[PDB]
RNA sequence: UGGAGAGUUUGAUCCUGGCUCAGGGUGAACGCUGGCGGCGUGCCUAAGACAUGCAAGUCGUGCGGGCCGCGGGGUUUUACUCCGUGGUCAGCGGCGGACGGGUGAGUAACGCGUGGGUGACCUACCCGGAAGAGGGGGACAACCCGGGGAAACUCGGGCUAAUCCCCCAUGUGGACCCGCCCCUUGGGGUGUGUCCAAAGGGCUUUGCCCGCUUCCGGAUGGGCCCGCGUCCCAUCAGCUAGUUGGUGGGGUAAUGGCCCACCAAGGCGACGACGGGUAGCCGGUCUGAGAGGAUGGCCGGCCACAGGGGCACUGAGACACGGGCCCCACUCCUACGGGAGGCAGCAGUUAGGAAUCUUCCGCAAUGGGCGCAAGCCUGACGGAGCGACGCCGCUUGGAGGAAGAAGCCCUUCGGGGUGUAAACUCCUGAACCCGGGACGAAACCCCCGAGGAGGGGACUGACGGUACCGGGGUAAUAGCGCCGGCCAACUCCGUGCCAGCAGCCGCGGUAAUACGGAGGGCGCGAGCGUUACCCGGAUUCACUGGGCGUAAAGGGCGUGUAGGCGGCCUGGGGCGUCCCAUGUG
RNA sequence: AGCCUACGGGCAGGCGCCGAGGGUAGGGCCCGUGACUGGGGCGAAGUCGUAACAAGGUAGCUGUACCGGAAGGUGCGGCUGGA
């Protein structure tokens, strides 16, 4: 209940506010196999204590804004800017694609 | 409000009631909120009625309702009767 | 509606005897034994080979013809038969016994599995002292498969149940001459049935 | 047709008019109080902050204007009444406020 | 506890490979045919248009009055009008009209499903608990007068009642600013100040009851939010101004860019953003050995909509199918000023279509609304009606009866076949006639008790003289498909690549078991075939369970990004994985 | 500036914001259709040659380029699925 979950954050560009992504794995449905999959997630920081690289803890919380709805519970090990990169390097890629 | 009744089934000219506790704006023959007896209008079988008089007291007690023919079920089942 | 309709002509096709009239398929002909051949304006030509179908169909028709049952009922039974665990190939052959108008046939009080049909329809029977028309009924075990109270004096009943006496049948069966009842002991058994009739071969069939 | 549902409409028509007038009484009333606050004249600001808390409990009764809205309006009320009078005045008359 | 394949590429073979068929399924339709009954089911298309009737009201135990009855009169007597009572018509007032019933249009969405959150919330009537109702005042319909209008309706003037509106008091308690305490998102406790309550009605009248006011708790229902699951196109690759976040405020029952001012410059996307296309979702349903595939009509749950499109009002609850307003389209009335209407409720009509029903009975039952109750209303519902549309039961007889009638068919003219088949004999007795005849229906209500528990007493059946029981009792419809191989079933004649058949392979050009008729046969049977659609077979999108030297298929070759995958040993964590219990399902 | 009023205020009315829809203009996607035209498929007989299957009577095929009524020819390089 209350639901919470562990992530990177990716941002913090906005006010009393972060980007956390968050992986999560699980058997394909026909094929077995554990593939993974992730998501973005708007958590509420109010004093932006929390800084890019950071790998947190967020909750299921009372609705902040339009996407805001997890606060973040606390801070599970700082720097680790490498999985940011891994997310930020996944972003310069798709320049390569358009026309 | 919340309220005990009977709603009907089994086949056309068969009817089996089926004692329960529902809201009242629920459809008859609808998702009720649980059984608490069954009563077959017509004795073809010994069992032609039960009722569960240990919830059936909880029912009347927080605030249910019977019809007044779910009223003589219920009391034949001697769910009135105090001592 | 059942059958109907010249029945000796299936003794002839199925090849085999079938017992369904009453003094004749014992006299000098079911039909056979003066024209053991198929009927048709064919029949005595050189025989052709038989398809693996022709085999699974026949015995099977075979079987239905013997009961002298319907197609649906015949099959709708079939599928019964093995949703209930036990060998479904003997165990149809058991919801087939349990018929009513054959348990009737069965416990001697008619000639043919078709007449006792009849006797069937027309009420003239009992079972736990309750009159009981449909051929259909699923005769449970332990039941008073009597005559009707009216039917007793009878000139068919008392001529059929008369010759019955001392002729011990079924060994799942209790045939009380007296008061002219009969009880289903208990469903029948594998070898208790004899049937010209590979119960296998119509599995197979309705494999398709 | 002459079903007398209208027995209900022109009720809600009778309905409609005592709801509207309750109301503006409290919005013009609320507002009166509001500028003798911001302005300065504490000796009646609340006088009149006191007829609005009156009115709306009043109005709160019946089908208008209820549940904690009757609070919600009475908190930014008086709330902003303090504030405005919180300007350089201390809470003259006894009446409304609790010191 | 469950798994079958065949035909067709060649002179022949093996393999590859497509096509086709046998199966099951249907809200079906079409052809031919058609006897009985029970339970079911029935506009899938034009969310096109609808004549008529019926579908939501009820309370006189909230209040005044109009009309009409019956009982009484009134003041010493009379006008009369007063009282009592019953009905009735509207009005004021209360509760219900947001349920129930219909439809799939829209919606690709927290819509739905599933599991959670709400310290961010509401909840009429019902139940439990705590406390309270003193006094005063007002208005508006009905009614009366006048006037406008064809009508719908409407303007002005004048009285009046109340559980309608309002002021004053008591404040159990609650609301709010502020402080403290505790807890921790707006949770709980407390102090000072301020603010808020109420309605009467009935009877067996000093007593009981229905009702009213405030607060807390419960039950039920619901709003909002979150994880994960939920269609095709990548020949849609980039998307975004309320856009993403912040502070302050607005609004709400409540969170939130839901709306607003100011600020910051962000948010999303190959884990497929954005765009286009299609679609209500589910429990379930169909198929399959299973894994899968397909599907959402009946029933139940949720959603959304009520000719199209907006909007707010009343209310505990609505943007409200049979409420209100505006615009658009259609329908109708009009005296041209103006006015009325909404079947996707039940029947029924119309258009469309291959195709989908009775303008029936009844509130007796169950359920719903209102009422102290009596009772009222209830096309919800319970029944009946129509349609082989589906499922199941069932009839057209049963036993005897010739080395075998007649007729027809074949013939090696000896005979063979239909064939125990028919006739005939006997036996039973669908239909039909007569008698009897329900369950479903005990509670509301009435006395005993106390208006409780308990006991006792009485009323009510649409279906229906139906089911069913008993007595009498007549032999009493049979079709349709196929017969070259798949594939059960063969001969005669006609026809001569003609007429025609055909699901694939193929048949017919004088000798056709393939065309047409007949005889016979096979298969189903009140049905049989046909067309359409879905799964199957299809192991042919292959996870289960396929391949790429020559049969379709390795990129022309490298380098390298993201991703996917990764050696031996020791220890920590315990995400995946696994076991148990428990909740849900 | 009308109405109500216990004079505190309310109603009506007015203005503004948004706003259904309508109008004008310009873009995007999709569908129907269009003289004419391009190739593709099928059909009793067709006309012209004979490129390919055997050295297919110049080994064939291929990328490309130019040329020719037509298959096709030739140049350059490649392949053996030719010797
Ligand atoms: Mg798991
Ligand atoms: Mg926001
Ligand atoms: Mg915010
Ligand atoms: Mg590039
Ligand atoms: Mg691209
Ligand atoms: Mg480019
Ligand atoms: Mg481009
Ligand atoms: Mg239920
Ligand atoms: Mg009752
Ligand atoms: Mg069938
Ligand atoms: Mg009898
Ligand atoms: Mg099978
Ligand atoms: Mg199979
Ligand atoms: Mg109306
Ligand atoms: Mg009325
Ligand atoms: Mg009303
Ligand atoms: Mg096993
Ligand atoms: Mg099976
Ligand atoms: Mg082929
Ligand atoms: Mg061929
Ligand atoms: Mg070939
Ligand atoms: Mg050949
Ligand atoms: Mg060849
Ligand atoms: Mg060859
Ligand atoms: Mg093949
Ligand atoms: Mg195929
Ligand atoms: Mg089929
Ligand atoms: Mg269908
Ligand atoms: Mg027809
Ligand atoms: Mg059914
Ligand atoms: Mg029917
Ligand atoms: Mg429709
Ligand atoms: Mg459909
Ligand atoms: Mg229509
Ligand atoms: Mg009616
Ligand atoms: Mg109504
Ligand atoms: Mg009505
Ligand atoms: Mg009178
Ligand atoms: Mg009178
Ligand atoms: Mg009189
Ligand atoms: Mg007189
Ligand atoms: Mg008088
Ligand atoms: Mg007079
Ligand atoms: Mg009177
Ligand atoms: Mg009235
Ligand atoms: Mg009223
Ligand atoms: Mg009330
Ligand atoms: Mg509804
Ligand atoms: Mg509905
Ligand atoms: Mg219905
Ligand atoms: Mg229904
Ligand atoms: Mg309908
Ligand atoms: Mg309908
Ligand atoms: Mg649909
Ligand atoms: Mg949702
Ligand atoms: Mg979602
Ligand atoms: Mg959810
Ligand atoms: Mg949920
Ligand atoms: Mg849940
Ligand atoms: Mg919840
Ligand atoms: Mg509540
Ligand atoms: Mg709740
Ligand atoms: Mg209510
Ligand atoms: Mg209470
Ligand atoms: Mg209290
Ligand atoms: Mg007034
Ligand atoms: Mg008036
Ligand atoms: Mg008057
Ligand atoms: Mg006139
Ligand atoms: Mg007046
Ligand atoms: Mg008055
Ligand atoms: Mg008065
Ligand atoms: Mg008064
Ligand atoms: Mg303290
Ligand atoms: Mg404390
Ligand atoms: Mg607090
Ligand atoms: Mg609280
Ligand atoms: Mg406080
Ligand atoms: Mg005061
Ligand atoms: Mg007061
Ligand atoms: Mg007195
Ligand atoms: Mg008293
Ligand atoms: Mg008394
Ligand atoms: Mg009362
Ligand atoms: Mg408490
Ligand atoms: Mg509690
Ligand atoms: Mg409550
Ligand atoms: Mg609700
Ligand atoms: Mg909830
Ligand atoms: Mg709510
Ligand atoms: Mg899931
Ligand atoms: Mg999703
Ligand atoms: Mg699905
Ligand atoms: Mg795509
Ligand atoms: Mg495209
Ligand atoms: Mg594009
Ligand atoms: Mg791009
Ligand atoms: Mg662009
Ligand atoms: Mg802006
Ligand atoms: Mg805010
Ligand atoms: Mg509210
Ligand atoms: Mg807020
Ligand atoms: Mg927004
Ligand atoms: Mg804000
Ligand atoms: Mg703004
Ligand atoms: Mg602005
Ligand atoms: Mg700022
Ligand atoms: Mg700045
Ligand atoms: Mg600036
Ligand atoms: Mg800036
Ligand atoms: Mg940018
Ligand atoms: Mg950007
Ligand atoms: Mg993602
Ligand atoms: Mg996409
Ligand atoms: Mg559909
Ligand atoms: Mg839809
Ligand atoms: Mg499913
Ligand atoms: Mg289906
Ligand atoms: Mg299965
Ligand atoms: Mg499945
Ligand atoms: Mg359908
Ligand atoms: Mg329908
Ligand atoms: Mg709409
Ligand atoms: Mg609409
Ligand atoms: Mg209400
Ligand atoms: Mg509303
Ligand atoms: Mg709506
Ligand atoms: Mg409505
Ligand atoms: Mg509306
Ligand atoms: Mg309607
Ligand atoms: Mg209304
Ligand atoms: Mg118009
Ligand atoms: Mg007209
Ligand atoms: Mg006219
Ligand atoms: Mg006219
Ligand atoms: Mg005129
Ligand atoms: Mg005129
Ligand atoms: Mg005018
Ligand atoms: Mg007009
Ligand atoms: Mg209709
Ligand atoms: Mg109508
Ligand atoms: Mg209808
Ligand atoms: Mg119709
Ligand atoms: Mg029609
Ligand atoms: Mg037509
Ligand atoms: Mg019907
Ligand atoms: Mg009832
Ligand atoms: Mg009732
Ligand atoms: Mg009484
Ligand atoms: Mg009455
Ligand atoms: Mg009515
Ligand atoms: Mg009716
Ligand atoms: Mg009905
Ligand atoms: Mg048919
Ligand atoms: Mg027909
Ligand atoms: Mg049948
Ligand atoms: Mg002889
Ligand atoms: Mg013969
Ligand atoms: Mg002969
Ligand atoms: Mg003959
Ligand atoms: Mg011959
Ligand atoms: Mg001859
Ligand atoms: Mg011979
Ligand atoms: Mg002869
Ligand atoms: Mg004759
Ligand atoms: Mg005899
Ligand atoms: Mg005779
Ligand atoms: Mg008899
Ligand atoms: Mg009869
Ligand atoms: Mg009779
Ligand atoms: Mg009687
Ligand atoms: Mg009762
Ligand atoms: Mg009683
Ligand atoms: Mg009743
Ligand atoms: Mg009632
Ligand atoms: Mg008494
Ligand atoms: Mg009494
Ligand atoms: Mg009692
Ligand atoms: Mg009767
Ligand atoms: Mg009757
Ligand atoms: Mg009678
Ligand atoms: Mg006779
Ligand atoms: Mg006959
Ligand atoms: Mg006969
Ligand atoms: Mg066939
Ligand atoms: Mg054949
Ligand atoms: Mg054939
Ligand atoms: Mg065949
Ligand atoms: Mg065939
Ligand atoms: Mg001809
Ligand atoms: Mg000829
Ligand atoms: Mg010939
Ligand atoms: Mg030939
Ligand atoms: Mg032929
Ligand atoms: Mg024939
Ligand atoms: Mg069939
Ligand atoms: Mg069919
Ligand atoms: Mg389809
Ligand atoms: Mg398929
Ligand atoms: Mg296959
Ligand atoms: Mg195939
Ligand atoms: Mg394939
Ligand atoms: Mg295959
Ligand atoms: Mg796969
Ligand atoms: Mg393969
Ligand atoms: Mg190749
Ligand atoms: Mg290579
Ligand atoms: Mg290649
Ligand atoms: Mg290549
Ligand atoms: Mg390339
Ligand atoms: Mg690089
Ligand atoms: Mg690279
Ligand atoms: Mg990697
Ligand atoms: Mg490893
Ligand atoms: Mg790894
Ligand atoms: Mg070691
Ligand atoms: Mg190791
Ligand atoms: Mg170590
Ligand atoms: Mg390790
Ligand atoms: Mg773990
Ligand atoms: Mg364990
Ligand atoms: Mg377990
Ligand atoms: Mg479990
Ligand atoms: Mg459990
Ligand atoms: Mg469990
Ligand atoms: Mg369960
Ligand atoms: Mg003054
Ligand atoms: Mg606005
Ligand atoms: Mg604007
Ligand atoms: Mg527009
Ligand atoms: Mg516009
Ligand atoms: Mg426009
Ligand atoms: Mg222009
Ligand atoms: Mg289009
Ligand atoms: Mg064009
Ligand atoms: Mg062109
Ligand atoms: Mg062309
Ligand atoms: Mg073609
Ligand atoms: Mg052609
Ligand atoms: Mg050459
Ligand atoms: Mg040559
Ligand atoms: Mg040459
Ligand atoms: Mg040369
Ligand atoms: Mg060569
Ligand atoms: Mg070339
Ligand atoms: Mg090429
Ligand atoms: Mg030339
Ligand atoms: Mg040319
Ligand atoms: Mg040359
Ligand atoms: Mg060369
Ligand atoms: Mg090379
Ligand atoms: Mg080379
Ligand atoms: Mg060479
Ligand atoms: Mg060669
Ligand atoms: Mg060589
Ligand atoms: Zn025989």
């Amino acid at each position: 209940p209350k639901k919470v979950l562990t992530g990177v954050v990716v941002s913090d560009k906005m006010q009393k506010t972060v980007t956390v992504l968050v992986e999560r794995q699980f058997p394909h449905p026909l094929y077995g196999k554990v593939i993974k999959r992730s998501k973005k997630y708007l958590a509420h920081d109010p004093e932006e204590k929390y800084k890019l690289g950071d790998v947190v803890e967020i909750i299921e919380s009372r609705p902040i804004s339009k996407r805001k709805r997890f606060r973040v519970l606390r801070l599970v090990e700082s720097g680790r800017m490498d999985l940011v990169e891994k997310y930020l390097i996944r972003r310069q890629n798709y320049q390569s694609l358009s026309k | 409000m919340v309220k005990i009744r009977l709603a009907r089934f089994g086949s056309k000219h068969n009817p089996h009631y089926r004692i329960v506790v529902t809201d009242a704006r629920r459809k008859r023959d609808g998702k009720y909120i649980e059984k608490i007896g069954y009563y077959d209008p017509r004795k073809t079988t010994p069992d032609w009625l039960k009722v569960d008089v240990e919830r059936a007291r909880y029912w009347l007690s927080v605030g249910a309702q019977p019809t007044d023919t779910a009223r003589r079920l219920l009391r034949q089942a001697g769910v009135f009767r105090q001592e | 509606g059942r059958y109907i309709g010249p029945v000796c002509r299936l003794c002839r096709r199925e090849g085999v005897k079938l017992y369904l009239k009453g003094e004749r398929c014992y006299s000098p002909k079911c039909a056979m034994e003066r024209r053991p051949y198929p009927p048709g304006q064919h029949g005595q030509k050189r025989a052709r080979r038989p398809s693996d179908y022709a085999v699974r169909l026949r015995e099977k028709q075979k079987l239905r013809r013997i009961y002298g049952i319907s197609e649906r009922q015949f099959r709708n039974l079939f599928e019964e038969a093995s949703k209930k665990k036990g060998v479904t190939g003997s165990v149809f052959l058991g919801l087939l016994e349990s018929r009513l108008d054959n348990v009737v046939y069965r416990l001697g009080f008619a000639v043919s599995r078709r007449q006792a049909r009849q006797l069937v329809r027309h009420g003239h029977i009992t079972v736990n002292g309750r009159r009981v028309d449909l051929p259909s009924y699923r005769v449970r075990p332990g039941d008073e498969i009597a005559v009707a109270e009216k039917s007793r004096n009878l000139e068919l009943i008392r001529q059929n149940l008369e010759a019955m006496k001392g002729r011990k049948v079924g060994p799942w069966l209790s045939l009380d001459v007296e008061g002219m009842k009969g009880k289903f002991l208990r469903l029948p058994d594998r070898e208790d049935l004899a049937l010209p009739v590979n119960e296998q071969l119509v599995i197979e069939f309705y494999s398709r | 047709r002459n079903l007398s549902a209208l027995k209900r409409h022109r009720q809600s028509l009778k309905r409609r008019l005592r709801n509207k007038a309750k109301k503006s009484a409290i919005k013009t009333l609320s507002k009166k109080a509001v500028q003798l606050a911001q302005e300065g004249k504490a000796e009646e600001a609340l006088k009149i902050m006191r007829k609005a808390e009156s009115l709306i409990d009043k109005a709160a009764k019946g089908s208008t204007l209820h549940k904690n809205a009757a609070a919600r309006r009475k908190s930014r009320l008086m709330r902003k009444v303090r504030q405005l009078l919180e300007a350089a005045g201390a809470p003259l008359i006894g009446g409304g406020l609790s010191a």
